[PDB]
RNA sequence: GUUUGACCUCAAAUCAGGUAGGAGUACCCGCUGAAAAGCGGAGGAAAAGAAACCAACCGGGAUUGCCUUAGUAACGGCGAGUGAAGCGGCAAAAGCUCAAAUUUGAAAUCUGGUACCUUCGGUGCCCGAGUUGUAAUUUGGAGAGGGCAACUUUGGGGCCGUUCCUUGUCUAUGUUCCUUGGAACAGGACGUCAUAGAGGGUGAGAAUCCCGUGUGGCGAGGAGUGCGGUUCUUUGUAAAGUGCCUUCGAAGAGUCGAGUUGUUUUGCAGCUCUAAGUGGGUGGUAAAUUCCAUCUAAAGCUAAAUAUUGGCGAGAGACCGAUAGCGAACAAGUACAGUGAUGGAAAGAUGAAAAGAACUUUGAAAAGAGAGUGAAAAAGUACGUGAAAUUGUUGAAAGGGAAGGGCAUUUGAUCAGACAUGGUGUUUUGUGCCCUCUGCUCCUUGUGGGUAGGGGAAUCUCGCAU
RNA sequence: GGACCAAGGAGUCUAACGUCUAUGCGAGUGUUUGGGUGUAAAACCCAUACGCGUAGGUUGGGGCCUCGCAAGAGGUGCACAAUCGACCGAUCCUGAUGUCUUCGGAUGGAUUUGAGUAAGAGCAUAGCUGUUGGGACCCUGGUUCCUGCCGAA
RNA sequence: CGUGGAGGUCAGUGACGAAGCCUAGACCGUAAGGUCGGGUCGAACGGCCUCUAGUGCAGAUCUUGGUGGUAGUAGCAAAUGGGUUAGUCGAUCCUAAGAGAUGGGGAAGCUCCGUUUCAAAGGCCUGAUUUUAUGCAGGCCACCAUCGAAAGGGAAUCCGGUUAAGAUUCCGGAACCUGG
RNA sequence: UGAUAGAAUAAUCUAGCGAAACCA
RNA sequence: AAACUUUCAACAACGGAUCUCUUGGUUCUCGCAUCGAUGAAGAACGCAGCGAAAUGCGAUACGUAAUGUGAAUUGCAGAAUUCCGUGAAUCAUCGAAUCUUUGAACGCACAUUGCGCCCCUUGGUAUUCCAGGGGGCAUGCCUGUUUGAGCGUCAUUU
């Protein structure tokens, strides 16, 4: 359990640290865990996920499709993949706004920030 | 009004300053080396008591000087008299043990 | 939370000045000495850990009662029934001798001495009536010591 | 809040008693009194009939009261712990505790007091060495020394006896701390407590021999109406 | 010399450098003060604080605070009741600085300006300040001058660590099958981690999905002398300490005190008077032309133990759960009211996702009706759930200027009303823990428990099926 | 005193004495100011002080024993009560042996005396309650569940 | 008997529906009340042994909220974007009755007196000021801050045209005033 | 831009809007 | 007989009670010590592509620069990141700047948008005159520098 005195486990602080995060935490939130392939090739379970990198999905009604990430709506602490919709009833398509713990990374997209941060996670990157 | 809510705490804080005070004084005692002294009022003069401090004249029969006695940790007062022979001879042989256990840095 | 000053602190855009400290107050550096650095366990107490140093932490008679800790058997009376080793480390650095540097003299002084030794030679009572380079009459026997310290330095 | 219309029957009014702080909190105990409890409980946990009586899943294990070795202590990893746990055969009741984890039904749910279960065995030992680190990840089980034997601990809910598991030292040291007839106490002044009454059974006594030969021969334990 | 110059005083500077104010004010300290308000002044504490003390003892030993002394002493129309203190135990402990006699063989002291330098400063030079006294030394516990004998001691930097602060980063284990569900984070089966089963989020109760949590690790930037190593220097007849001898050996005056007045319950203040130096203050004491005790007032500083409804942060709760809890969970000191000083509300919940109702049509427009989304509009931005009072329609009944209930019964309407379907004996056949033979295994070792193989019901017998 | 209905809404807390009851210990009792300890406002251990208390007879008579088949008889007698005592303190007289000329109380009386002696019972905690005070049930009016038992002036 | 919360326990119940609501549905309780059916509903909640209390309402012309009748009555207020353009018009400047800093003096003090008063209360001219050789010399003048008038005093503008709403202030022409 | 409209001549009806007192 | 009245039931209204939550209070404990003339708090006025409040900011105006992280922001619109990076972000951190008018409020005044004075810079024919830009100019007190004054005192024939 909570060992130290610094940290708290109150429920109404730990609800009004969640809901007034700052983006650059929420980035950090929003996470989400790679493949077993992917555990199989960097060495790592867990990643903050960004929008470039491909990804499917496990849970949810819409269990079991996949795609790259159109984009991170990191302001209702979601993230909208591409092709996995809603069509409404005039035609038109609104994304079904996912959430990354529900994710698994598939694909990712490779950078020198990513690289390096992979790196200082201890990951056996190739 | 007032209650003593913080009684466990105070405490709590008080051993932490028992503890940092410490971890200054890492190889001294907290206290200084205070006389055995018997009290007044005839209800007590059968007790014997912690004193202030001993005198110039008894660190003198110990042997050295109250101003270097300060810096090992003796607690002096100026302004107590000694009268009893046996309290001045037992807190002389009270000086004495202290001095054969201290051991002093250069 | 109900001041003006707080609730405008919480509804503004600039964030609390957080800092912890409550998990560190307790924890302690002793700072001092590295011998008792490294045996010090942060774990048993202030009283415990000087304890089993060997040194007496309070001075004299502690209020309440310290742990007698069970060390041994304490059988009970019939009434007569009817038929260290840091304390060696450390006694050792203060038994260590530090290196100590002779205090030495000056040089206009010692060639003052100098020229006292060649002017009267050894004895003192000339040279304490002397006038010239003997002019701050110096005592009769510190003439003898700094003479005596000149000598051990110099010239036998 | 101190004086935060004016009616305790009115809405916004301040209300009828002001809740006060100076009322009283804690409450002294004779201190006697608090070493007898724990005495009682400490034999209540013996018996076993009453850890089956508040409800345990002590059915199968080797003995009352369950003695381990000393060696117990010196582990220092969780899962060899509770292997060992399984190896007394205390598993069922860690079972129990880890099914029981249910919802608080009150308000204080969301007052941080989210959670609750039910209570295991409770592991004594005369010295740490790794044992309370070990056991503190698995839910239920709760580590004492000797020396102190926390009375919420022994009887939680006022409920005697708790399932509890010795070392072979703190069993061992238990005379230590409480003394004996022999072994002094530890504890200054105190003795343990005398009984008023020798035989804990009365029916043995009242069926024994010689009580049975100074009494008149009895009714029809119950009676026979007559008109 | 009608001149010139020292001073001294007082002015002036858009001269240089500094500083005061105001806000807040929980705690603190002063002043004023009713039936508290007010004023002034600070700080993280403040105040107080190193005895002109307490005691009467086998004496104690700065201040502060806690427990006890103690509801005692004492006071009080001795009425109301008011209401201590010594000692003891504990927490915390710490002591120092001036003012008095000369450095007179050298004002040795410092601000400021300037030039440099390693800049919370240093060095140099020059103005000044200052003898109407700035330094060194000495504050009674003495101390000073010498002398003797010895011993004993040295200070200042650097750097790198350490310590402290502020951060940054890394550090376990299922998203395995089945059911239900719109959604598994539910239920069942099988798991793994644990020095991590605190907490939160994720479309329902998530150790193992995520963040963390726990354990340790690696950094970064500062603070800093706290100490620990190295390294560079530091002496100049420099500074200090201890014992003995010799010679000396100076301290708070409009104060102490006295009277009075006010004020307080003895101090304080005002007015008047106003001292001493083997002095003075204070208290016991008496076998009395008393003795003894105990401090040094009228100058100053001092951490810690202490208070803290304020600030900056944390962490908690046998607290309240939207008429409660702060007035204020919400764009609350807001809207609003008052000329003002001031007073001061009401107001939380769609859904998992707005997927917030495309399109057709009525309709000024408001509102509809088809249609559709959604698990649910028995969730439509009037929105969780949706009670009562009260309203509308329909049905039934009663009433005709009828009020309600209690008992008891009809009539009318209406509801409930077996997943009941077995037992006993006999008989047929078949099967097995039934019979026989051959085993294995657990201990609680017995009046035991589990379990295998083949054979048989041809005969018996039990159970089961029939 | 009332248009109705919903929600809110009135003997709470604390201090000081007092009875009762329960509990621990017992002529002792009381850990928690404080210290040590800790898994940390918990629990555990406790030095020195302090608080409060402590510092004969007769008659019966619960029972018990003996005898008596029983009825009863005899004996020892708890608590407590009455009597007669005793002693201490007081009470008012006696006023000795001595006596510093006013000191002294020896002895003997007398009544009552007293939570007196003549062999302890208290301390601490909790609960329920009595009186008083703090706003103290709420604002003359109101004052919130049932049943049983007892029940006046 | 009931209510909020707390310790223990029922490995209690629960998205195959908790709690709550309704129930001309049944049952058990003497009652306080409890149990179940059905309907609605969506996420928590109960039994037992104990603890704890902000623990039980019909009234208090109680508080707050909601809704009636009165009443379709009284009665008809009972609640119902654009635009202003100035040397000449004013303010600003001057003083009036009066107000009021400073220098001073009173007052325990908030401040009070006083207004040119018992003040060193500035700004002008000349200079080979004729030798002291790189330092200011010789003269002149004389009362006093400031505020106080959109009607007193006071430099200077007229005609014509124009806008939904402006003009001695804009447009066109023709004038004047002050300072340099 | 402001005001109950309509009709009765520009001197009662309709329409629209719509209380409060009080209420075992 | 209808209409009306009453009662009951059904559905629909009205109403927000109950239940369940809760970025809110409430109380306790622990640590820390930090506002100004280097212009506080407080007020006013503005600043967003499209804003009302809330927050943030000051004409560099929902911000600039710096450092870190590493692709967003999000109601719509619109830039992008040469993306393996000197780099989005209503990001974090924040040590360098800007900081409108007031306000202890400070050039004098003040019912004026009145009246200034000094210094620095630039231009307009510029030696005069004018325009622009910039910066100072409150009181008290202390120390020092500089300038005076006094019938204050004293000296003044080597």
């Amino acid at each position: 359990a909570k060992q130290s005195l610094d940290v708290s486990s109150d429920r109404r602080k730990a609800r009004k640290a969640y809901f007034t995060a700052p983006s650059s935490q929420r980035r950090v939130l929003l996470s989400a865990p790679l493949s077993k392939e992917l555990r199989a090739q960097y060495g790592i379970k867990a990643l903050p996920i960004r929008r470039d990198d491909e990804v499917l999905v496990v849970r949810g009604s819409k269990k079991g499709q996949e795609g790259k990430i159109s984009s991170v709506y990191r302001l209702k602490f979601a993230v909208q993949v591409d092709k996995v919709t809603k069509e409404k009833v005039n035609g038109a398509s609104v994304p079904i706004n996912l959430h990354p713990s529900k994710l698994v990374i598939t694909k990712l997209h490779l950078d020198k920030d990513r690289k390096a941060l992979i790196q200082r996670k201890g990951g056996k990157l190739e | 009004v007032k209650v003593h809510f913080d009684q466990a705490g105070k405490k709590v804080s008080r051993r932490n300053a028992r503890a940092t005070r410490a971890a200054k004084i890492a190889p001294r005692p907290l206290d200084l080396l205070r006389p055995v002294v018997r009290a007044p009022t005839v209800k007590y003069n059968r007790k014997v008591r912690a004193g202030r401090g001993f005198t110039l004249a008894e660190v003198k029969a110990a042997g050295l000087t109250a101003a270097y006695a300060r810096t090992i940790g003796i607690a002096v007062d100026h302004r107590r008299q000694n009268r009893n022979q046996e309290i001045f001879d037992a807190n002389v042989q009270r000086l004495k043990e202290y001095q054969s256990k201290i051991i002093v840095f250069p | 939370m109900t001041s003006v000053r707080k609730r405008k602190m919480n509804r503004s855009s600039v964030g609390k000045a957080t800092r912890r400290n409550k998990d560190k107050q307790r924890k302690i550096n002793i700072q001092s000495n590295p011998i008792i650095a490294a045996n010090w366990d942060y774990s048993l107490t202030m009283a415990q850990n000087y304890k089993k140093l060997g040194l007496r932490a309070k001075l004299q008679t502690p209020a309440g009662g310290k742990e007698a800790d069970l060390s041994k058997v304490v059988k009970r009376i019939p009434l007569t029934k009817p038929v260290t080793e840091v304390v060696k480390k450390l006694e050792e650095l203060a038994s260590r001798p530090v290196i100590r540097k002779e205090r030495s003299q000056s040089e206009r002084e010692e060639e003052w001495l100098e020229k006292l030794y060649k002017k009267h030679g050894d004895d003192y009572k000339k040279m304490f009536f002397d006038k010239k380079l003997n002019i701050y009459q110096q005592s009769e026997g510190d003439l003898k010591r700094r003479l005596l310290r000149w000598k051990k330095r110099n010239g036998i | 809040s101190e004086k935060a219309a004016f009616g305790n029957m009115c809405r916004g009014g301040r209300m009828f008693a002001p809740t006060k702080t100076w009322r009283k909190w804690n409450v002294k105990v004779n201190h006697n009194e608090k070493r007898y409890a724990t005495a009682s409980a400490i034999a209540a946990t013996a018996v076993a009939s009453l850890v089956l009586a508040r409800g345990h899943r002590v059915e199968k294990i080797p003995e009352i009261p369950l003695v381990v070795s000393t060696d117990l202590e010196s582990i220092q990893k969780t899962k060899e712990a509770v292997a060992a746990l399984k190896a007394v055969g205390a598993h069922s009741d860690l079972l129990k505790v880890l099914k029981s984890k249910k919802l608080r039904a009150g308000k204080g749910k969301y007052r941080n007091r989210r959670w609750t279960q039910r209570r295991g065995p409770l592991v004594v030992y005369a010295e740490d060495n790794g044992i309370v680190k070990a056991l503190r990840n698995v839910p239920g089980v709760e580590t004492a020394n000797v020396a102190s034997l926390n009375l919420l601990q022994l009887a939680p809910g006022a409920h005697l006896g708790r399932f509890v598991i010795w070392t072979e030292a703190a069993f061992t040291k238990l005379d230590q701390v409480w003394g004996s007839e022999t072994v002094a106490s530890s504890k200054v002044g105190y003795t343990l407590p005398s009984h008023i009454i020798s035989t804990s059974d009365v029916t043995r006594i009242i069926n024994s021999s010689e009580i049975q030969s100074a009494i008149r021969p009895a009714g029809q334990a119950t009676q026979k109406r007559t008109h």
